[PDB]
C-alpha cells in the first residue's frame, strides 16, 4: 500500500463482465495492493467473459500488443461496486476517440521498426513523440497526479 | 525410522496423482494454481490471513518424508489446503470452485484405492 | 448552419461545418471564413476532414466507437498535418 | 440513422450528415444552403447513376454501413448551365507518394 492508485484489500467479492467492444485484443490490468499493474488473460475483439473481482479493486485495460490505453464505461479506470441482490456489474471496454496525432503515430509504430523511426522525413519534435510509447505506468503517473491535484 | 509400509506410501501418492492430474469437461488441470504456495514477497496478505499455509508441493514432501501416519492425515493436510483456498479467496471465486471439486475428487479417489 | 472553407497546397476547397473545424487548435487561432494550407495537399486535408467528423460524432457518446483507419502511403503525410494543426 | 457524405463537384467538396430516411431532395436544400444553387439547377449521383427527388439516401444505397464518419460515401453533383446540364466531373485527389522502405 501508500500509493493513491491502488486496489483495496476489502475481502468482499464482486462479480463482473468483461465485454470486450473494440477491434483490438484487450488486455485486462489489475492494480496490485501496492498500486503494481498485474497482467491477466487476454480478451478477443468481441469477446465477453464473466469474472470475479472484489469491491474496490483498480482495473485499466489497454491494447495485449501495442500498450495503447482503452476506455471501460467511456473512463480510464474501473473499480466495481457491490453486487446489489446479486446481480453482476458490467465492464464495457470501449475504443477511446484518439487524438489526429496520436492515431497517426500509432500506425506507424505498427509498420516501422524502433531502430527505423529516425530514419523518417519528419520533424525533430515527431521522433521524440513516436519514441514516447504508450504505457501503464506514465498513464498512471498521469492519473495519481489528476486525482491528487483534484 | 521408517514408519510407514511401503503399500501406505504407495497408496498415499496413488491419491495425490489421481487430485493433481485431474481435468475437467474444459480439459484445464483444476490443480495447476495450488501446487505451488506465492512467496511472501509476492503476496504478504496470504500470510497474515492463513496461520497453516499448505501446496501440492509440501503435500508430496509430506509423503516423501513420512509425516502423515495414515489416509486420514492426507486428508487433513489436503482438506486444509482447500479451506485455506477458500477462507483467503472466498464464495464465487474460481480457486474456491476449484477447491470443492478437487475435495470430492480426493474422496472419491480415497473410497477407489483403499476400498 | 455555419460552415468554413479549408483550402489545399493543389486547390481543393474542403466546406466543414465550424463546429467539426474548431477540432483543431490551429484552425482556432486563424479562424477569429476562409483558410489555406500550402503545404498540406488534397488527399491529406480530406483525412483530416473525416476526422474531424469521427471526432464530434463519437466524442463523448453512448455507441460502439469503431476504429478510425490511415492506409499505409497516407501515414506520414497526415502524421505531419496532425502535428500542424493540433487535433 | 445518420450517414455522413462528401457532395462533390470540380475541385469543391462538401462534409455533411444527413439521415437514412432523408431524400434526395432535401439534400439538394441542403447545397442550396451551402452553394446557392436551387434544386431545379442540380443533378446528384451515387458513382455514374442520376438519383431520384423522391427516393430515400437508404434506398439509393448510402447506409450506416456504406456511408460512416471515418469513411463517407460520395455523392456526385453537376450544376445547370445555360440550358442544358454539364457532365458530372469530380477532380480526384493528388496521389501520396511511394510507400518508404522503412515501411514496405
Ligand atoms: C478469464 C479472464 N479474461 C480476462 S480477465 C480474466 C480473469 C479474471 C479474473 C480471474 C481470477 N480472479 C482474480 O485473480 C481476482 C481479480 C482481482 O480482483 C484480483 N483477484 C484475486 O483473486 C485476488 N484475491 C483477493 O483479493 C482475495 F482472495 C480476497 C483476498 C488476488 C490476485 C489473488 C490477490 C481470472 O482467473 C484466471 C487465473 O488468474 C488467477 C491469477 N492468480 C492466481 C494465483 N494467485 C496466487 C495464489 C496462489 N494460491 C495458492 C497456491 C497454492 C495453494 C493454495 Br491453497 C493457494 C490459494 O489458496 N490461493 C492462492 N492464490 C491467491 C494470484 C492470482 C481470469
Amino acid at each position: 500500500p501508500r500509493p493513491v492508485l491502488r486496489s483495496v484489500n476489502s475481502r468482499e467479492p464482486s462479480q463482473v463482465i468483461f465485454c470486450n467492444r473494440s477491434p483490438r485484443v484487450v488486455l485486462p490490468v489489475w492494480l496490485n495492493f501496492d498500486g503494481e499493474p498485474q497482467p491477466y488473460p487476454t480478451l478477443p475483439p468481441g469477446t465477453g467473459r464473466r469474472i470475479h473481482s472484489y469491491r474496490g479493486h483498480l482495473w485499466l485495460f489497454r491494447d495485449a500488443g501495442t500498450h495503447d490505453g482503452l476506455l471501460v464505461n467511456q473512463t480510464e479506470l474501473f473499480v466495481p461496486s457491490l453486487n446489489v441482490d446479486g446481480q453482476p456489474i458490467f465492464a464495457n471496454i470501449t475504443l477511446p476517440v484518439y487524438t489526429l496525432k496520436e492515431r497517426c503515430l500509432q500506425v506507424v509504430r505498427s509498420l516501422v521498426k524502433p531502430e527505423n523511426y529516425r530514419r523518417l522525413d519528419i520533424v525533430r519534435s515527431l521522433y521524440e513523440d513516436l519514441e514516447d510509447h504508450p504505457n501503464v505506468q506514465k498513464d498512471l503517473e498521469r492519473l495519481t497526479q489528476e486525482i491528487a491535484h483534484q | 525410522l521408517s514408519p510407514n509400509p511401503p503399500k501406505l506410501t504407495k497408496q498415499m501418492n496413488a491419491i495425490i496423482d489421481t487430485v493433481i492430474n485431474y481435468k475437467d469437461s474444459s480439459g484445464r488441470q483444476l490443480s495447476e494454481v495450488f501446487i505451488q504456495l506465492p512467496s511472501r514477497k509476492e503476496l504478504p496478505e496470504y500470510y497474515e490471513l492463513i496461520r497453516k499455509p499448505v501446496d501440492f508441493k509440501k503435500i508430496k514432501e509430506r509423503i516423501r518424508n513420512h509425516k502423515y501416519r495414515s489416509l486420514g492425515d492426507l486428508e487433513k493436510d489436503v482438506m486444509l489446503l482447500c479451506h485455506n483456498a477458500q477462507t483467503f479467496n472466498l464464495e464465487g471465486s474460481q480457486i474456491y470452485e476449484d477447491s470443492i471439486v478437487l475435495q470430492s475428487v480426493f474422496k472419491s479417489a480415497r473410497q477407489k484405492i483403499a476400498k | 448552419m455555419m460552415y468554413v472553407k479549408l483550402i489545399s497546397s493543389d486547390g481543393h476547397e474542403f466546406i466543414v461545418k465550424r463546429e467539426h473545424a474548431l477540432t483543431s487548435g490551429t484552425i482556432k487561432a486563424m479562424l477569429s471564413n476562409e483558410v489555406n494550407f500550402r503545404e498540406i495537399p488534397s488527399h491529406v486535408l480530406s483525412k483530416v476532414c473525416m476526422y474531424f467528423t469521427y471526432k464530434v460524432r463519437y466524442t463523448n457518446s453512448s455507441t460502439e466507437i469503431p476504429e478510425f483507419p490511415i492506409a499505409p502511403e497516407i501515414a506520414l503525410e497526415l502524421l505531419m498535418a496532425a502535428n500542424f494543426l493540433d487535433c | 440513422m445518420d450517414v455522413f457524405l462528401m457532395i462533390r463537384r470540380h475541385k469543391t467538396t462538401i462534409f455533411t450528415d444527413a439521415k437514412e430516411s432523408s431524400t434526395v431532395f432535401e439534400l439538394k436544400r441542403i447545397v442550396e444552403g451551402i452553394l446557392k444553387r436551387p434544386p431545379d439547377e442540380q443533378r446528384l449521383y451515387k458513382d455514374d447513376q442520376l438519383l431520384d427527388d423522391g427516393k430515400t439516401l437508404g434506398e439509393c444505397g448510402f447506409t450506416s454501413q456504406t456511408a460512416r464518419p471515418q469513411a463517407p460515401a460520395t455523392v456526385g453533383l453537376a450544376f445547370r448551365a445555360d440550358d442544358t446540364f454539364e457532365a458530372l466531373c469530380i477532380e480526384p485527389f493528388s496521389s501520396p507518394p511511394e510507400l518508404p522502405d522503412v515501411m514496405k
